């Protein structure tokens, strides 16, 4: 669930894993810069 | 086995569902419908239960 703020800027997603998984810190990096540079500014 | 106290009719529901899905019998409670398994297999449900 995406959700943004077009005016400075911002995004918050809400995902909901796979039971029985967990991203690491390096693979949460994966949602948060391609929802941020899915958005301009 | 007293695993768990007075859990919700949802939440053996879910867990008969899962236990479907591996083999351990899904069974119930004393009237409330609490999932009741062998004494061996306690560990691994509520691993599975954590997952």
């Amino acid at each position: 669930r995406v959700h943004l703020a077009m005016p400075s800027p911002s995004a918050s997603v809400t995902v909901t894993l796979e039971p029985g998984r967990a991203l690491d810190e390096g693979q949460i990096s994966a949602v948060v810069h391609l929802v941020s540079s899915a958005v301009a500014g | 086995r007293t695993l768990f106290s007075n859990l919700s009719d949802q939440d053996g529901g879910a867990i008969v569902a899962q236990l479907t899905q591996m083999n351990i019998p899904y069974r119930f409670a004393n009237g409330s419908g609490a999932i009741e398994v062998p004494a061996d297999k306690v560990h691994e449900l509520r691993l599975r239960l954590a997952q």
